[PDB]
């Protein structure tokens, strides 16, 4: 309940890729179902995802981070890139049960 | 009879191969059934 | 054993036939096409046609596809001015699987931004392929010079508007013309109560006759396309008629007369007035025919012709010249009683394949209301009388011409010297 | 000092001015351009003004294009639908120079294939940045709607001729219209001896009157181009005079009635009628201008809209009205005086620079044969009356319409409609 | 005057720039002047 809120937000808090200005979507590993997700994307959402990252390199590169009220609230973080690659994961899951039999 | 092949040549002057999806389209009668045979 | 017909309350038209045959054949014929196309959505029934594969809302595109084809189904797409057919055909042990998947397609539809967008190069794929014959690019350029607001509008997407078709157009589209009123469930092979059940489970949303097209008229226009070729193609018409009236018939067997087939092959067609007219006069390599179109609106009867580059322009003058002799009450009754046995023979050989009696059945429900027998339509044919064909003849000699060329065009007239 | 003109025996005509200017430009104007071109060599006049700088007999591209750029001079072709221009500018010591190579140019070509077959691509990016403005594209279509032929052939190859056009179509157009009576060589920093000696040397292989193209004969079609583009270009002519006629003075004064073009920056174009005309009724962003060609054997006047895509018609039918109500005689002698005006301090204008005046000189060379003071044109255009401008409102208002349409269209009538 | 430049615009509506090679072309007067007044 409340303690799992918590304790996700304390964890949300430490690892500090909103401390880049980045959200969560913007740091999962790209293989081939997030690269796929990636390539459906609105082109708002992809041009905002590219400036995001581009950002938190150049900050990394000065190390340097955001100023505190820059920094990506937990509870205003939005996962954009969430449905789609649902979406895409499901697709491929079709296709290897189709593959099965 | 209200099909646009009035006449059977003409109709179905363009339509592409496929399976499982195959686009087809229908002009009204022409020509060139005979075109062939001249030259 | 005969062919059963329904109108649902919705407006639904449902056609049943079981002939008991091995494959089983369903179409669905929508009031839909090119002519319900608007300027600033020119194209989206092209993309709509090639669009049939998608992923809907019932199953994705993946399912579809590799499910049509496990069970060696197919899925087809016709579209014509008027009309656009989705008919699946399979083996009748596997037909309603192929239902669902088609009553998915033409009813939750989802076009996905990227599946569109990869699918826009398509419509240029399949243009260039329509267009490799000139025949095509030549009928829609007459389509286009003839009428000016609905009809007019080309069965393949423009060149500007290729990467321009957006989902919400498509959506647009299906959602204003794929509607119940506007549809009809055609099928041989299956049960009455199996389809009106289908019909009932996906066909029941969208009610009503949808967006209403607006009225074709008349051009008269000429467009000459000067491509090079060797060939030129000209295409010469006059308003005709709207189909189903008796002036439709009129010109169907005044068509006849003038001779549209080949027939024999590689034969002299000696029984096609056009071609003997032409031929006294051009020793080169012609090929002449009578051009016939009929929609609900209006509709078209000309003269189309391939001719060489250099005495093209008198191939056309021989061939207009031949009609003027039938509209001067020059037309020998052996002559329309043999151009009614054609019109009749072919009619009926029209509907012997399963393709063409679906098809003839579709355009019945969507056209008129219900099914006409074709022993009907034989009489109807049979009561063409030779003053009606001079009447149809005289019609198009007189009404204002539109006119369509392809080819090297230098000695091409125009519509002014006809 | 003034003009020395004069006409050679085979009927070259070479025109000297020495203004002492430290600048010389020498121009030949040749009567040969699109309209001059048939069904079967379609853009070789546009390749053949493309091919300036390839390989001749007195010298090669590469010496061509060294010797030219190595003094600083320039080396141009202007190409009209019934002229075509080539002019050498540099300064006045070097200019002997050029000339050679001018006659180089145009006397001795020498095409050869792979040069050919290099430049073919250049006609297909010249064609693109021509046609990136789309008022060529609609005054291109305008041409080939309102005539059957010569003035309708396009200033640019057709896109099937881009790679088709063959060395052999080149030498065959530049002997038949390369010739001394079709010919003129205008100077300005140049002695009349040095001119007459280079045309001697150069100009006198080939003899005068080459091949002459037919009449152009009017059509009166419509060409509409549906590109989707938010502004709507839309031009209705109708056949006017010939130029060097009275009418033709008339259908210019008119011009400038209706108004050519605006003379302040930003400016509402007050005197212009068709503007305030059209802006009565249409609060959107718009443009419209009479257009006025003037060619040797006919011409065409009408009125050149640019407007929003839904409001195309009501500017079209606005100006038409403003046209037809001069034509009715509501025609102020003062607007005929400003209308005048306008047109005498335009043609000085364009007389003024140095382009200008040998355009003009060359331009009269090759139509009247003879040079005309600024001073007669002035008289010729005083001397319109302002019942010849209502005639010329009254032929165009009562003459067979050509309209070529570009944009959205779906708003804009059609040439029956008006 | 003979020459196609009958209003300052239209002609020379395509000229494209060069040196030692710039062919241009003429049409006649096609507005499109004081038209960018307003988007």
């Amino acid at each position: 309940s409340k303690w799992l809120e918590g304790i996700r937000k304390w964890y949300y808090n430490a690892a500090g890729f909103n401390k880049l200005g980045l959200m969560r979507d913007d740091t999962i590993y790209e293989d081939d179902d997030v690269k796929e997700a990636i390539r459906r994307l609105p082109e708002n959402l992809y041009n905002d995802r590219v400036f995001r990252i581009k950002r938190a390199l150049d900050l990394t590169m000065r190390q340097q981070i955001l100023p505190k009220e820059q920094w990506t609230k937990y509870e205003e973080d939005k996962f954009y890139l969430e449905p789609y690659l649902k979406e895409v994961i499901r697709e491929r899951k079709e296709r290897e049960e189709w593959a099965k039999k | 009879r209200h099909v646009v092949c009035r006449f059977p040549l003409g109709p179905f002057c363009a339509g592409v191969v496929g399976h499982a999806a195959l686009p087809a389209t229908s002009e009204s009668p022409v020509l060139d059934a005979k075109r062939s045979f001249l030259c | 054993q005969d062919l059963e017909f329904t109108r649902l309350p919705n407006g639904l038209v449902i056609a049943s036939l079981e002939n008991y045959a091995p494959a089983s054949r369903i179409g669905l014929f929508i009031k839909a096409g090119s002519r319900y196309e608007d300027s600033n959505n020119l194209g989206t029934s092209h993309l709509l046609r090639l669009a049939s594969s998608l992923t809907t809302k019932g199953a994705s595109s993946f399912k579809i596809t590799r499910g049509i084809e496990a069970v060696g189904g197919k899925l087809s797409v016709t579209s014509t001015r008027e009309s656009m057919a989705y008919t699946v055909e399979c083996l009748r042990d596997d037909i309603e699987i192929l239902m669902e998947f088609l009553l998915n397609v033409t009813a939750a539809p989802e076009f996905r931004r990227w599946e569109v967008a990869a699918l826009q190069s398509q419509l240029r794929i399949d243009k260039a392929v329509a267009f490799q014959n000139p025949q095509a690019q030549v009928l829609e350029n007459l389509h286009a010079a003839a009428y000016r607001n609905a009809l007019a509008n080309s069965l393949y997407c423009p060149d500007y508007r290729i990467g321009k078709v957006t989902p919400d157009q498509l959506h647009y589209y299906v959602q204003n013309h794929f509607t119940s009123a506007r549809m009809a469930l055609i099928g041989l092979g299956v049960s009455h109560p199996v389809l009106k059940q289908v019909a009932e489970r996906f066909l029941n949303m969208r009610g009503g006759l949808g967006l209403s097209g607006a009225k074709a008229k008349y051009r008269g226009g000429e467009i000459r396309d000067q491509n090079g070729d060797s060939l030129v193609h000209a295409a010469l018409v006059a308003e005709s008629a709207a189909t189903g009236s008796a002036e439709a018939n009129a010109f169907s067997v005044l068509q006849h007369v003038l001779g549209a087939g080949p027939h024999v092959k590689r034969g002299s067609n000696a029984t096609s007035s056009l071609y003997q007219a032409v031929a006294k006069g051009v020793h080169q390599p012609f090929d002449v025919s009578a051009f016939n179109a009929s929609y609900s609106d209006s509709g078209l009867f000309g003269i189309y012709t391939i001719s060489q580059a250099a005495s093209a322009g008198d191939v056309i003058k021989s061939a207009y010249d031949q009609v003027k002799t039938i509209a001067q009450g020059n037309l020998s009754n052996t002559d329309v009683q043999a151009a009614k046995n054609k019109l009749k023979a072919g009619y009926l050989m029209s509907v012997e394949s399963s393709e063409g009696f679906l098809d003839e059945v579709g355009s019945q429900a969507l056209v008129a209301g219900s099914y006409v027998q074709p022993s009907t339509v034989l009489q109807q044919i049979d009561s063409v009388a030779d003053a009606d064909v001079i009447n149809a003849a005289k019609k198009f000699v007189s009404g204002r011409k539109s006119m369509a060329a392809s080819g090297n065009l230098g000695h091409t007239p125009f519509v002014d010297e006809l």
